[PDB]
Order: C-alpha cells, then structure tokens, then sequence
C-alpha cells in the first residue's frame, strides 16, 4: 500500500505568507491525490481533488499540485480559520491510506 | 440540506457488543455509496468499511469478521454492529458519503466509542 | 499512462463461454495399407 508521509509535520506561519505544505507518495501515482482539511472538532472537508482541481467553494488561495512522488499544497493569504490539519490521500491503491496530517497554525501576539 | 447525524456510541467492555446508526438527510442510504471511517489519536484517520448500492460490504483486513454492516431500509439510516471489540478500538466513527470507491465527498459529526476496563 | 505500475496498465481480457457445431480439431495419423491395423475412419471404428 501507499504509506503516507508529511515532511512539514508542524508549520507556524505568519498571518499571510503563502505557506507551503507537501507530502511524498511512497509508490507511483500519476496525479491521484486529494487534499483534505480537518478543523478542530469538525468534519474534515476535501480541499483539492485530482491534485489539480478545486472541488466546490475552494478558493483560488489553494494552488495545490504535484505528481508522481512529490505533492505540494500552496496556501496564499492565511485567515486564522485555516489553522487546521492538512491530509493528502491517494486514489489508486486499495486500501486507502490518508496522510499523517499537517498541523498549520497562525502565530498571534 | 446535507446532514449525516450519528449515534450508538458508548462505553462497553472489551469483548462486548454494541450497535451504531447514521441517519442521512436528503439522499438515499441504500442507493448511494458510503463508508464507515474511524479516527483515533496517535493513529491516522482509518477506513473501516464501505457499502455500495445494494452491492457488497467491504471491510478492512484488521476488522474483517468482527464488524458487520446491515443497513435498515425503513428510513435513511446506516448501521454497524460491533462485536468482539479489541483494546485498540477506541475511536470516533464517521459515516462518510463517497464518490463510488474513489474519495470521501461528505462526512458526519462522528460518534466516539471508548472501550476500556473501567467505568 | 505508459509509466505507471504493472497492474495499472491496460490489460485486454477475452472471456470464452461455452454452451454441437464447434469442436476441437481431430488429428489424422496416416493410412497404412496391406497390414492388420486398428482403424478409426471418421468415427467408424
């Protein structure tokens, strides 16, 4: 199976800096990736499906792309409601394995 | 109105049995593709089972034989009967509507089950 | 894609389903004359 790994496992970023998150896929998938966002005690929404399309109401802030063995999500202007858990999940291999979660928070005073 | 409201959680002995429910809103349980997923701390989010239109019940290899799913067609509800619960099965369970067997489209709020030797 | 995994590549599948007008071939040996043989001519043994 594809065992997921997030390299930036914890990233503290200023309120609007165009932050960069990533994962690597341990096997070879063409563009079979979806990005997920789980908020604090909330339902984990999809962000990106097919690694290049924004599904429904997903803004132009999210410019996630990547292929093969390196995948990257770009968050642009960083409202404080984006301080959440970012997953990446493949489409190709049964059983489906989610990402380990990227903990993104915004530093305050 | 998209709602997936869940129930059936509670404290049980290791080796006991319980039963879940997922009431769905505005779409059909028995005709759409959905899945039962779990989340436990320390571990990642984990797929447990998936259920088709009529179709077949597909389980994880860890819980195969132990959990069962029997959707009840009187209303928009999806159940899961949990028997022979091991010690590692403390998790919040979510009913999540799928796009076939590709990706989780929508999610519920989850009902959290804790199994332990306490009260 | 021509670069993905082995079982992720296009596999052509032909399934043959059987049901008397189609049989396998019958192998014909040789005719040897002027000898006491044990013949099978077209099912006539």
């Amino acid at each position: 199976e594809i065992v997921m790994t997030q390299s930036p496992v914890s990233l503290s970023v200023s309120p609007g800096e165009r932050a960069t998150l990533s994962c690597r896929a341990s096997q070879g998938v063409a563009s079979n990736l979806a990005w997920y966002q789980q908020k604090a005690g909330q339902a984990p929404r999809l962000l990106i499906y097919g690694a290049s399309t924004r599904a429904t109401g997903i803004p132009a802030r999210f410019s996630g792309s990547g292929s093969g063995t390196e995948f990257t999500l770009t968050i642009s202007t960083l409202q404080s409601e984006d301080s959440a858990v970012y997953y990446c999940q493949q489409y190709n291999d049964r059983p489906r394995t989610f990402g380990q979660g990227t903990k993104l928070e915004i530093k305050r005073t | 109105e998209v709602q997936l409201v869940e129930s059936g959680g509670g404290l049980i002995q290791p080796g006991g049995s319980l039963r879940l429910s997922c009431a769905a809103s505005e779409f059909i349980v028995s005709r759409n593709y959905m899945s039962w997923v779990r989340q436990a701390p320390g571990t990642g989010l984990e797929w447990v089972s998936v259920i088709y239109p009529g179709g077949s019940t597909f389980y994880a290899d860890s819980v195969k034989g132990r959990f069962t799913i029997s959707r009840d067609n009187s209303k928009n509800t999806l159940y899961l009967q949990m028997d022979s619960l091991r010690v590692e099965d403390t998790a919040v369970y979510y009913c999540a509507r799928d796009y076939g067997d590709f990706y989780f489209d929508y999610w519920g709020q989850g009902t959290l089950v804790t199994v332990s030797s306490a009260s | 894609q021509p670069t993905n995994g082995v079982g992720y590549q296009p596999y052509r599948v032909v399934v043959l389903s059987f049901e008397a007008t189609v049989c396998g071939p019958k192998k014909s040996t040789n005719l040897v004359k002027n000898k006491c043989v044990n013949f099978n001519f077209n099912g006539l043994t």
